[PDB]
């Protein structure tokens, strides 16, 4: 019952330290947010043809207007899907109203302070990226273990995560349609990812005004055609 | 949870912990009381003003009663615990007895807090000791300190903080039956114990009286000025 | 429970010191510059912007200031993590004020209240202390416009101006200086505010982005909190930059 | 402290040497000394079947009732291995100066990558100190062995010093390869294990990090 | 330290018991004497310096009429037991209506000596062991009792005990002066002399606290006026 | 950094050779020289147990010749051999270890642990054949220096048994040397094949990235 | 305390002169010093590895070492320079001691850890004057003694490894050097915010 | 044990006098030496940028050694004999205020012990430069007597020439180590002196 | 074990005679020690400012004239040596006294010992500064011893043998220094005892019921 966390003689926090290193050697994944619509295009590799890949899907809804990615442990990660989608079921009890991105990040990123103070327990090892539609603006926030949320147009986040957001620093702009935010994820993936590229490799979904959708292999294939 | 013990035992039977809490009581500032006739006196030094930090926050001198004062030397934040949980007791006591509280009564209700939290299991001994002083039925003042071990003892000049044991030295040669006589010997004696531990400043002590039933007054710094005026 | 992992934080030193509690104020002082300033006719809150990117929205508000109620407002400096809930803390402690005694909360009482609960951290439950210092602005009844800073060990007092984080000993110095007590009003410490700024900070090339100013003022019976727009921060930098360099 | 554009300017040029002889010293010593040292143990000297050919022969007479001069074959295979020993430790303190450089401030968050760091510090510094010894050694074979024959020659009566100064060359001759073979093993081997930990050695924390710590 | 309150010696023994015994010897002296005449109790007040008042020092306490109490040690743990030694006492009479038997006073509060511990135990419970010890005197249907305390909680009936820092040589000085039936007002005389020996300071009328206790007088103590009377007779 | 390909040929090369150079003196050497030394041990020239025979006894008066010990001088020929051998190969088997040691992790480093405690073990080998080295030329020198001092002095006759006490520590080692050699071949073959299995698979690789 | 309160500004010579004068020393002599011996570790002199090409003639079946002052003149004024650098970082270190205390180790020991390494520096650079010397002992005494010997010609022609030993020694001193003109520039430089200020005084009452 | 008054006071006494010359050693003889020496060194002899005008070249009965080098060496001995005799004074006075022992408050310990570790060191130190100054007495000595008997390599007059020079550079490292002796020293036991005095002692007496 | 009741008997009367016999030191002679060396050191010979006269010149040009030692050094040894072995004698007695004070070995009741083993601990200490003057005296013969001897050896330097005499100035140096210090051995024993009487006599508390 007595915290695990606490503070160095340089005052930093050593337990989160260890938490935001392991996030930044998960699996690479991406984000855009650009004009209607934010584009989340992550990396599910699996190390033989016995895995199904409809079993296991690393990008999930939250609800219809907002869904959220992830680079990070495993386990963690379910832990903070089943708290968070309970967190939109109790929004909804409450406000009886589809939960805006902001209020969202903010109550599931306090999850993550609390097991920075409360005893016998780790930080979560899973660095979340949210994205949500409210009221036709679009949403992407970055969460990490440590309980700060932010908020980018477009970022990169896994294995070699600075180059990701060095090549959108370069290419990304203001002015691209959903179209050319697809195909500039997928470039900016290319990058990061090594080998061949197929629609299982790769699992893409989009938020727009329609809300949070994931993509199918079938128009996947489609955008590997170099073709938007 | 957190359950477990804190302050234990030495090989010398001493104990670690609460000997560190009376060094922290050591580096406080340097404040001391006196017993009068009919009057007591408090006062404390406080030299940090650059003009900026204002002057209605910083005052060590807090009353318990109307006929019970005091002023603290240590940790500033574990005193802001110890006055208002004192203040908590002693109105509940008027809630027991119609009558006021007698000095000691207090004294005890606040030395044996520090015996409880000092031994509890998981808490922490306090870094403060501070003078409790006020006047009992008849008009007879009395004037107690505590200490993080617990104990409290009487007193007729007290001093604590910085330079404590200077201050009693001279209390111990200058405290006489002549002395404390008057009121005039009275706040010229406090001021005359302040006078040593000056590091150069003229406005900076802060002094306070209490006279029989009258509540505590603050005596400004300019009549302050006015008997720092009368040394020689 | 095994004894071995525990560092037991309620140790002090052989000075009397607590070492959780002075490694708290040592990340403060690694957190970016924040200022206050109590004035006659308003009381104003300017800070710096550490975090600089070309891909960043900060498409809300501002970044270490917060609002507590009506009539408060606070900054921060310290872990952004321990910020937010010491902003949720004080914000339930001052609408639990307004539960019992529903008025505007006075900004003695706020303060205590929180200090309290930082106290009790460190006195027992194992649990590390907190690394971030506030400072409080707003207006009462009583004492009126007020400006107040608070530190991790719990401990607070009332300040016509001060500073916090980096750069916070170089504006406190000059705070000895310039300012003029009852003297210079609102409009007289925003011109102050934005020198010590510009001078206390050795990033060059200061832009309406990279700094953040906001003003609480009582007018016609009613407080009013605002946040400069970028563009009137750039007016701003327009007058501060024909007095520095003409 | 005060900013002198030039002087650090040239310290900066200076880094830039360290960083040029650190990619030539992996990417061009390193393997032409493994296959330079493949061929001089190859070589007939000291692949050498018969070893009393590189035996130089001292006879110190004893009376009953000279020609003594120095080994060209093992002097000189002992004068190729010195200045390999002396290369390489000039360019390991060239890449120990350049750890340094690339070795931020004191500092306890994240110092594990600077631990790394000092790991292959170690390494370097363990390597050396056996360079070291080997050029030590070197310099004590020929001070002993020249004093053995001396003194064989101020004490013709004791036949043992015949035969001392006789397995003094049968001993250096064994040391050059053992020591080409430690000193070629070492190229190699700290070769691949500098590349596995280069990482943390180049960069021990990116360029410019942190969020909000 | 790498150990709990609970940890055995690898002789057996608790080591916060060891200490506890240990942190007697910084305490304040005090003589009790158990004779056929009442039960005597004095003890100094230690002055270290003309500012403190004497009236503030209690030393020795008053547990019921006819039962007396002295105190050494550590001067936090004993207010506790103290009080809580009283209340005990007046639930006997409010029970059983009677005076208590100083061997159940001893026996109550032995009680609460070593039930400290950490795990399994309630917010009530103590961290650390009693560093007081105690010496309970007085007067009952058996006669006059003097009994004593360790931190331990054993509790042994004495014919005459000392406590403090002095008890070292004063207990090997009790069986000296103690004889056969030597009344209250002798023992009074040898108690001053002791007294006056371990103390490193001048006995006076002011500096020690005299009171006793008798068959046919409660526990009475020795004002200023009858302590110049005491003090005179050496 | 940049390299050359042929620059990993070089390394892959040196991987490939320096593997059968460990696979060599493991599954040849070290069970055979075992029973060598056991069978030299034994063996009538090292198994004499009358060592004042084995002294080499000098007249001190066209001096006679002094020669050294012929027991000693060739009783090295089984020695001398044995240590330059085994020492080479420990060389092999210590850079074979390190060649497997991954890359440097702050943790999960017990397979490294056991290659390291392994790499003490067998470089303790190399550091008493290093001492037999040392003891092979010692006792060329000592002697040397100690019958020439017996031949100056004709007045003090046991500098001769002084001299006869360096032979009985010269083949007191040369039976030690062999029973600690052999030891070593015992030690290094226990120690190696048991623990081969976790210096192979120092790491299991199963890292999620 | 009772002590002489005059003597005040006497303090000023070394905690502010020599202060400020070792000052000058680190943004300036050591920056200007790294370049210098760059440039004179790449000279030809000390580049040309050959045993007889670099050493005197030397005739014994008594000439000495002429060539070898070409490179000592110009390495021993700059091995002791720095010895004495050395000495004047020391002490402007230690007037940034903070008060004897317990706590606020952290910049103290950054401050003993460079201390260190101006106590290696200073004793390597020791070791280099000290082998200097020994080349002009050693070069006259191995003559002297390497004189006796003429039928013996293994012992002559070893006596040109400190022959060789000389001049490859002031190679390794040069570059060593020049390495700890890097070492302590560098890493002064990066803890120049602690080793300057480890105590912030940042305590309230 | 009894209290003699005569035998006692004797060492209150003694321990008070070197109370007292602790105070007039900080406050009077510690910076008089400290400016004293500094201004040794500023002296031209110890300032001289060519070391050839330090070079005593052999006659090669007529040997001698630089004189201004050993006078310098003359001048640093008594110098180095002064650092200790007053440095033992303050080592005196320090093992004479150790207080009783106690497990705990090591402080005024770890106070006493570092700068009491400090100054034996130095004292080594500086007997150390004692040796240095009799060895390059030897040293010069030997090489001549190396360079007589074989008046021959021309290294044998260059070996004098580096001693003359090894001579003068550490004569001027060694001034600047015992002007460190005094005045590093010095602001160490000025800021462990004015509340650090007795660290531990006169404290506990808080009651 | 078998105890002899005799012979156990006697080892108790000798533990209480050599405990009573050291008190007779700690109590006299030590604080009549300190002041008997502070009319010592302010000995008119060790105030004395020139030095240059406190040399002794030898005579170097064998028929050389007979050179003793310093008559000044030797004269103020007379002093000091029968004060050095005294000391010497008395830290051991010291020693032994506290180690009369062992309590029964037990777990409990270790305050007592850690406090003797840090006072015998200095007294250890002292006693090895103590011997290190025996050392110290002992040397001065010894450097006086060589450096005498080198310096009528070589006639050739006429320096080093005219600079062998500064070792007698710094032997005077070194002389009034241990006379400090060996004064001050007396005060420092003296203090760290007498006010550590309370616990150094009584470590036990012998409380067992």
């Amino acid at each position: 019952s007595f915290s695990l966390t606490t503070f160095s003689p340089s005052g930093k926090l050593v337990q989160i330290e260890y938490a935001l290193a392991a996030v930044a050697g998960g699996a690479p994944s991406v984000g855009i947010k650009a004009a209607n619509g934010v584009v989340l295009a992550t990396e599910k590799k699996q190390k033989s043809i016995l895995y199904d890949e409809r079993s296991v899907h690393k990008v999930e809804p939250i609800t219809k207007h907002i869904g959220l990615v992830y680079s990070g442990m495993g386990p963690d990660y379910r832990v903070l899907v089943h708290r968070a989608r309970k967190l939109a079921q109790q929004y909804y009890l409450v406000y009886q109203e589809p939960i805006p991105t902001a209020q969202l990040v903010q109550r599931v990123a306090s999850v993550m302070q609390e097991y920075t103070q409360s005893g016998g327990v780790r930080p979560f090892g899973v660095s979340l990226l949210i994205c949500g539609w409210n009221e036709g603006r679009p949403y992407l926030f970055q969460s990490d273990p440590s309980g700060a949320y932010f908020a980018w147009k477009a970022t990169a986040m896994g294995k070699n995560y600075v180059n990701g957001k060095t090549f959108l620093e370069k290419r990304y702009n203001e002015d691209l349609e959903l179209e050319d935010a697809i195909h500039t994820a997928i470039l900016t993936l290319k990058e990061s990812f090594e080998g061949q590229m197929t629609e299982d490799n790769i699992e893409v979904g989009i938020c727009n005004e329609a809300g949070f959708r994931r993509l199918t292999p079938t128009e996947v294939k489609d955008y590997l055609a170099a073709i938007a | 949870s957190y359950d477990r013990a804190i302050t234990v035992f030495s090989p010398d039977g001493h104990l670690f912990q609460v000997e560190y809490a009376q060094e922290a009581v050591k580096k406080g500032s340097t404040a001391v009381g006196v017993r009068g006739k009919d009057i007591v006196v408090l006062g404390v030094e406080k030299k940090s003003v650059a003009k900026l930090q204002d002057e209605r926050t910083v005052r060590k001198i807090c009353a318990l009663d109307d006929n019970v004062c005091m002023a603290f030397a240590g940790l500033t934040a574990d005193a802001r615990i110890v006055i208002n949980r004192a203040r908590v007791e002693c109105q509940s006591h008027r809630l027991t007895v119609e009558d006021p509280v007698t000095v000691e009564y207090i004294t005890r209700y606040i030395a044996s807090l520090k015996q409880r939290y000092t031994q509890s299991n998981g808490r922490r001994p306090f870094g403060i000791s501070a003078l409790i002083v006020g006047f009992d039925f008849d008009g007879t003042p009395r004037l107690y300190q505590t200490d993080p071990s617990g104990t409290y003892h009487a007193w007729k000049a007290n001093a604590i903080g910085r330079g404590a044991k200077s201050v009693r030295e001279f209390l111990e040669k200058n405290y006489t039956d002549e002395a404390i006589e008057t009121d005039d010997l009275t706040i010229k004696l406090v001021i005359k114990a302040l006078l040593e531990v000056v590091q150069s400043g003229g406005k900076n002590i802060e002094l306070a009286v209490m006279r029989r039933d009258q509540p505590l007054k603050i005596l400004n710094p300019e009549e302050i000025e006015k008997y720092v005026a009368e040394i020689e | 429970m095994s004894r071995r992992y525990d560092s037991r934080t309620t140790i002090f030193s052989p000075e009397g010191r607590l070492y959780q509690v002075e490694y708290a104020m040592e990340a403060i002082g690694h957190a970016g510059t924040c200022l206050g300033i109590l004035a006659n006719d308003g009381v104003l809150l300017a800070a710096e912007r550490r975090n600089i990117h070309k891909l960043l929205d900060e498409v809300f508000f501002s970044e270490k200031i917060y609002k507590l109620n009506e009539d408060m407002a606070c900054s921060v400096a310290g872990i952004t993590s321990d910020a937010n809930v010491l902003t949720n803390e004080l914000r339930l402690i001052a609408q639990r004020y307004l539960l019992q005694y529903q008025e505007p909360i006075p900004c003695e009482q706020l303060v205590t209240a929180l200090c309290d609960i930082k106290q009790a951290y460190t006195q027992f439950g194992g649990k590390r202390p907190f690394g971030v210092s506030l400072l409080y602005i707003g207006w009462d009844k009583h004492y009126g416009f007020q400006l107040y800073q608070s530190d991790p060990s719990g401990n607070y007092g009332g300040w016509k101006a001060t500073c916090i984080g980096n750069n916070s000993a170089a504006a406190v110095s000059m705070l000895k200086q310039d300012y003029k007590e009852g003297e210079m009003t609102l409009k007289s410490a925003l011109a102050l505010a934005i020198k010590v700024l510009n001078k206390t900070m050795d990033v060059s090339k200061l832009s309406a982005e990279k700094v953040e100013i906001a003003t609480l003022t009582r007018e016609n019976g009613k407080t009013v909190i605002r946040v400069l727009k970028q563009k009137e921060v750039e007016q701003l930098i327009k007058k501060h930059e024909e007095e520095e360099a003409k | 402290l005060r900013v002198q554009p030039e002087a650090q300017a040239k310290v900066d040029v200076f880094r830039e040497d360290l960083c040029t002889k650190t990619e030539n010293l992996l990417g061009s010593y390193f393997p032409k000394k493994i296959s330079e040292l493949d061929a001089f143990l190859k070589e007939p000297a000291l692949n050498e079947a018969n070893l009393s050919n590189l035996k130089a022969p001292l006879d110190i007479p004893v009376p009953d009732p000279g020609p003594v001069n120095c080994n060209e074959k093992i002097v000189v295979l002992l004068q190729r291995l010195k200045p390999e020993i002396k290369d390489v430790i000039e360019q390991l303190n060239l890449v120990t100066t350049w750890l340094q450089l690339q070795i931020p401030r004191i500092e306890d968050g994240n110092n594990f990558g600077v631990a790394v760091q000092e790991k292959v510090f170690e390494l370097m510094t363990s390597l050396h100190t056996k360079l070291e010894g080997f050029h030590t050694q070197i310099s004590k074979y020929f001070s002993e062995r020249g004093d053995a024959v001396t003194k064989a020659a101020k004490q013709p009566h004791v036949g043992d010093y015949r035969q001392l100064v006789h397995e003094l060359d049968e001993a250096e001759y064994r040391d050059i390869r053992l020591m080409v073979m430690e000193i070629r093993n070492a190229y190699a081997v700290l070769y691949d294990i500098i590349l596995k930990n280069f990482e943390k050695l180049k960069k021990p924390r990116g360029e410019t990090k942190g969020m909000i710590y | 330290y790498d150990r709990g309150v609970n940890t055995f010696s690898p002789e057996g023994r608790l080591f916060q018991v060891e200490y506890a015994i240990e942190a007697i010897k910084l305490g304040s002296t005090a003589i009790g004497i158990q004779t056929s005449e009442g039960v005597c109790l004095a003890v100094e007040k230690r002055i270290t310096s003309p500012l403190m008042e004497p009236s503030s020092i209690e030393k020795i306490v008053e547990i019921d009429a006819h039962i007396g109490c002295a105190m050494s040690g550590l001067i936090a743990d004993a207010k506790t037991l103290i009080d809580k030694a009283r209340v005990e006492t007046q639930n006997h009479w409010f029970t059983y209506n009677e005076t208590m038997t100083v061997e159940s006073v001893t026996q109550a509060v032995s009680n609460l000596a070593l039930q400290f511990g950490e795990e399994d135990a309630d917010p009530g419970a103590m961290s650390r062991p009693f560093g007081v010890a105690l010496l309970f005197g007085g007067v009952d249907e058996k006669g006059p009792q003097l009994f004593h305390m360790d931190p331990s909680g054993t509790f042994v009936q004495c014919d005459a005990r000392a406590i403090g820092s002095a008890s070292e040589g004063a207990q090997s000085s009790l069986q000296e002066v103690y004889h056969k039936s030597m009344t209250l007002k002798e023992a009074i005389k040898s108690s001053l002399i002791i007294l006056k020996q371990v103390m490193e300071e001048k006995l006076n009328a002011t500096n020690i606290e005299l009171a006793t206790v008798q068959p046919g007088q409660n526990f009475h103590m020795f004002t200023k006026e009858e302590l110049e009377e005491v003090i005179k007779d050496i | 950094v940049r390299l050359s390909g042929e620059a990993r040929k070089q390394v892959e090369v040196f991987r490939q050779n320096l593997f059968q150079e460990a696979e060599e003196f493991l599954y040849r050497f070290l069970p055979q020289k075992i029973i060598y030394l056991n069978q030299l041990l034994q063996e009538d020239s090292l198994n004499v147990a009358d060592l004042t025979s084995l002294r080499a006894p000098l007249d001190i008066p066209k001096c006679g010749f002094l020669p050294g010990n012929e027991k000693v001088l060739s009783l090295l020929a089984l020695v001398k051999p044995e240590v330059w051998t085994l020492k080479e190969k420990c060389i092999l088997v210590i850079t074979w270890i390190q060649h497997l040691i991954p890359k440097i992790e702050d943790g999960n480093d017990f397979g490294v642990a056991i290659q390291e405690k392994v790499l003490e073990r067998v470089n303790a080998v190399k550091t008493k054949v290093e001492a037999f080295q040392t003891t092979i030329s010692k006792y060329f020198s000592e002697r040397g220096d100690a019958v020439a001092k017996a031949s100056k002095e004709t007045h003090v006759m046991d500098y001769r048994a002084l001299v006869h006490e360096r032979d009985e520590a010269a083949y007191g080692e040369l039976r030690a040397m062999v029973l600690d050699l052999r030891a070593f071949y015992a030690e290094l073959y226990h120690i190696i094949s048991s623990n081969l299995e976790k210096i192979v698979n120092p790491k299991g690789e199963e890292k999620p990235s």
